[PDB]
Parts: C-alpha cells; structure tokens; sequence
C-alpha cells in the first residue's frame, strides 16, 4: 500500500566511507599481520 | 488520475481510422492527446510492450466501443461485416526473438 | 528471548497522517468484506446469530474511537519502520493526487503487486 | 585474469615470514617437540610462494 | 445502441489494452507498429 501509495521506503542510509584502497581493509593483510605477530610472539617464547 | 485503480485495470485503447490514417488512443474513457497520422496502404500491427513487474503484466480486449468496429472485422475479410468481436484461431500473440 | 524495537521516543512525521487516511480506510473496507461474507448485516443492534452490526457505516461515519484501534498497529508500524531509520520519501504524483482530491464496500486487490528482492528482506524483517 | 591479485604489500610481508621462520628454525630442532618437519614444509611453502 | 449503418459503413477498428493490477504503468506502452 505504501508503494502504490507512491512513498519510497529506503535505507537509513548509504555508505558513509569507502576503504577500498585500503590494503588493512583485506581479510589476508590483518591475518598475515596477525601471523607477523604470533610468529614474533613465537620467536621469543622460544628465546625465554 | 494516476496510481493504481481496481475498479478497472488500466485501459488504454487504440482507435484506427482505415480511411484516413489517423491513430488516436483513449485511456480510461477519455481521449488522450497524442496522435498519429499514417500513410497509406500502411500495415499496422497490434503490439504491446512492456516490463514485467508482476505475473499478470497486460491483457490484449479485442472488444469493441460505440461507433467502432472490433478488431477481427478489419483482420478477416470473411467477418468484415461482423459487429461482433471475434479472436480466430490465426491471430495469436507473437515476441521479438 | 525476544526484545522488539523501541518505539515510545520515536515520533512520526506529520505527512504520514495522509498515509494513515485512507489506509484505515482500506481495512475498514476488507473488515465489511470479510464479515458480510460471513453474513454480517448493517443492523445498529449487535448480534453475532442474527448478524447485525453497527460498524458497517462507512469510515467517515465511524466515531473516533472506533477510528482508533484500527490506525493503532498502523501507528506502530510506521513507527517500527522509522525506529528502523528507513528513510520514506512521497513522489510528485502523490502529492498531486492529494491535490486532486447505505454503505458501498469496495476493496482494492494489491496482490498482484510485487516486491523486489531487497524489498523481500525488508518485508521479512518487519515480520520478524 | 578474473582477480585474485595479492597486493605488493601482502608479499614483502609473507617474505618477511619465510624470515622469521627462517630465524626460529635455525639450529632449534631438537627443542621443537619433533614438529621439524612441518616447520619444513611451512617454509617449503613459503619458497614456493 | 450503436447506429448499424454507421458501423457497416465506417471502416474504424479498435482494440484495447488492460494493464493489470501491480503492473507498473510506464513500463508498459501500448500501440501500432510496423
């Protein structure tokens, strides 16, 4: 009724940032850096 | 009027004049403002296109209305003296493929 | 365990009442449709055997409380919708209609209306 | 051709893994609980990558 | 009550078209071609 009416319903909103360039944005870089850090975490409880 | 009316379906009909090429359209009971002028010996087909947005998209009425003669009297020389509305078994929809 | 939306701060907008009108309309029309199919009567006495009803008279003769309770899960759900923050804008033939301007019940058959699928998911979100 | 590209970024730092497992498997076998192996085939992977 | 002789001597042809309902309008256009 509302759109035979003529009201158009929508989103709240649209996307208020795109971070598409970002490299961080991909699910692989943060899990490499996660890697980067349990790798690190790795080499000093090896050291200790 | 506009928007959608369920007292009847949205009837736009189509008025050739054989006799002097001229195309007018009535909607709902009154005559819109376009028309066309054709020239002679022109062949027009019935046609409809549309965009389905429902799985009932459009009707082809091949009726009749005051002082005007059906379809299938101008179609068929046989029934070219025949008021009554008729749909033949050769007329039969066709799509562009 | 269910928790539905908050509505009590949410408030709706003023041209939505245009909505409401006509629409409580339409829901009066399909109640006397369904219930004179049952067999309900036009009769100012009430009685289910003998199927008389005083609410038949149309929505303009209706008295404001029995105008209430029927827009009141309309309300609500124009509210719910607003809660939801989704943005209803009123098209130019909207308001141009607007400007244009014994009980007969006529109701009017939106089934063949379809949604899209986007418009699916919200209709589901509502249902849920 | 329909996508997949890892980003320049993505590779110096999967290299900078091979080197610090490179680091961690230098001359610590024995302390690694007979895990040697698959720290082979992690940097096995790694060289191809 | 239409006028026979008229409708045997005119040459007029009509037919019509019903969107129905749901269907939305200016998705639909109807008329001749060649």
């Amino acid at each position: 009724f509302l759109q035979i009416n003529g009201y158009a319903v929508s989103r709240g909103f649209k996307d208020l940032e795109l971070d598409t360039p970002s490299i961080e944005k991909r699910f692989a870089y943060s899990f490499l850096q996660q890697l980067i850090r349990y790798v690190d975490e790795a080499h000093q409880y090896i050291l200790e | 009027p506009g928007q959608g009316r369920n007292n009847n379906g949205l009837e736009i009909g189509c008025v050739v004049d054989a006799a002097s090429g001229l195309l007018t359209f009535i909607a709902n009971g009154k005559e819109l403002s376009t028309y066309y002028q054709v020239e002679p010996s022109t062949k027009l087909f019935p046609a409809v296109f549309a965009q389905a947005t429902s799985p009932n998209v459009f009707q082809f009425e091949l009726g009749r209305i005051k002082n005007v003669m059906p379809l299938s009297a101008g179609l068929f020389k046989s029934e070219h003296k025949n008021p009554v509305p008729q749909c033949p078994p050769r007329l039969h929809v066709q799509f562009l493929s | 365990n269910p928790q539905p939306v908050d509505t009590s701060n949410i408030t709706i907008p003023e041209k939505l009442e245009y909505f409401i009108n006509k629409y409580a309309e339409h829901s009066h029309d399909k109640w006397s449709m369904d219930k004179l199919a049952n067999g309900w009567i036009y009769g100012e006495i009430y009685s289910d055997s003998s199927k008389v009803q005083p609410l038949m008279k149309p929505y303009k003769l209706l008295s404001e409380k029995e105008k209430e309770i029927y827009r009141w899960p309309i309300k609500e759900s124009l509210k719910t919708m607003l809660a939801w923050g989704w943005r209803i804008e009123r098209t130019r033939e909207g308001d141009s209609m607007a400007l244009y301007n014994g009980y007969s019940p006529r109701a009017i058959d939106m089934s063949n209306v379809t949604l899209s699928r986007d418009l699916h998911a919200m209709a589901e979100m509502m249902a849920e | 051709c329909s996508g997949g590209h890892a980003s320049n970024k993505e590779k110096e730092m999967v290299t900078s893994l091979f080197c610090k497992l490179g680091v961690l498997v230098r001359h610590r076998i024995s302390l690694f609980g007979n895990d040697a192996t698959s720290i082979v085939n992690c940097l096995h992977i790694l060289g191809q990558t | 009550r239409d006028d026979y002789d008229f409708l045997m001597q005119t040459s007029t042809y009509y037919y019509s078209v019903r969107i129905f309902p749901g269907q939305e309008p200016a998705n639909v256009w109807v008329g001749w071609i060649t």
